[PDB]
């Protein structure tokens, strides 16, 4: 079921131990290249997957953008960083939620909402542009998230070949996050 | 031989461990490391442990050479001080998390005299939590040796 890519081994055994008590399928991994060959493979059937920002291999937030929107998933940004600033780099990278360092065994639970968000669609992929993205969440936290609608997501971002049922889908699949921020 | 005698290693443990959360050595993530440990798991906390030893022994083996270098480059200092608070936040060795806190205070700022002193901190916090969790496990192994059985819900 999830997939998680982290170089610190403690912090991987501990997460695989408490995602395995919540009954999750879980696979290793600590390098991004690695982590990504793993995804790219017919069938892999990976449900989330869960990474660190700090990645030995790769930029750990150019790999949210990989597993996000180049791939139609949900990755779920991991960081014993707390800041403000490191938080908004995981949406405005393509990451559907977030998990501190040391990993609350309560904020593992939350994490069962986005598979299950995602499991409500071999059918075409929506790939969306990292800057196209980054654009989307420049609308609704400049709307509010709360006052954030497709309607005036769409016409803030201003993108000739943009739908609003992308901004629609969108909105479902980053709802959360946006909301925690703020 | 006497049955009096893992009497008083059983109070000996179990005393020992409260020492170590009221004392501050370890916070309330080790208590979450102890349950996630079972009998199906039964050596998770001690395997846990000895992985974050073997990791966190090698970080501090690399500052040590980074620092003494004779010009400091602290994109190879500072990844090594991030995981070490992630490491020793996630087993729940406060004061090692902290000074690491600190330690990242100073890279931040490149400051190499204040870098110096923070990594004989962390060490010295590393050092301390090694010395209690070592004897932690010691502890219980010889209740085992003795013939006795720690209850382990």
């Amino acid at each position: 079921r999830v997939l998680v890519v982290d170089d610190d081994p403690t912090c991987l055994m501990i997460l695989e131990r408490m995602l395995r008590t919540c009954l999750y399928e879980v696979t290793k991994c600590n390098r991004a290249e690695m982590a990504l060959s793993l995804l790219r493979k017919n069938k892999h059937g990976f449900d989330i997957v869960i990474s660190d920002v700090h990645m030995p291999d790769m930029d750990g937030f150019k790999l949210l953008e990989h597993v996000g929107l180049e791939m139609d998933l949900p990755v779920i940004m991991m960081s014993a960083d707390d800041s403000k600033s490191v938080v908004l780099k995981g949406v405005t990278h393509g990451a559907v939620d977030y998990l501190i360092k040391p990993v609350r065994m309560e904020a593992l639970k939350n994490i069962w909402q986005h598979v299950v968000r995602k499991r409500r669609s071999k059918k075409p992929r929506v790939v969306w542009s990292v800057e196209l993205h980054q654009q989307f969440v420049a609308a609704v936290n400049q709307l509010g998230v709360e006052k954030a609608v497709p309607k005036k997501i769409l016409e803030l971002m201003n993108v000739p070949g943009l739908t609003r049922e992308n901004v629609a889908s969108h909105l479902q699949k980053y709802r959360i996050y946006l909301r925690r921020l703020g | 031989s006497n049955a009096m005698d893992l009497v008083q290693k059983q109070k000996s443990l179990q005393d020992y461990t409260k020492s170590l959360f009221l004392e501050g050595i370890l916070d309330s993530q080790f208590l979450q490391l102890q349950q996630l440990q079972d009998e199906s798991n039964p050596d998770f906390v001690s395997q846990v442990v000895t992985l974050f030893f073997q990791d966190s022994d090698r970080i501090l083996n690399d500052l040590s050479l980074s620092l003494d270098q004779q010009v400091v480059d602290f994109k190879k200092v500072d990844p090594h001080v991030h995981q070490l608070k992630g490491s020793s936040s996630s087993i729940g060795a406060q004061r090692v998390k902290n000074a690491c806190v600190v330690f990242r205070s100073f890279c931040e700022q490149q400051n190499v005299e204040a870098c110096h002193r923070c990594l004989q901190q962390v060490k010295q916090e590393y050092y301390l939590v090694k010395n209690r969790l070592e004897t932690l496990f010691k502890l219980e192994q010889q209740i085992v040796a003795s013939g006795g059985m720690i209850p382990a819900v």
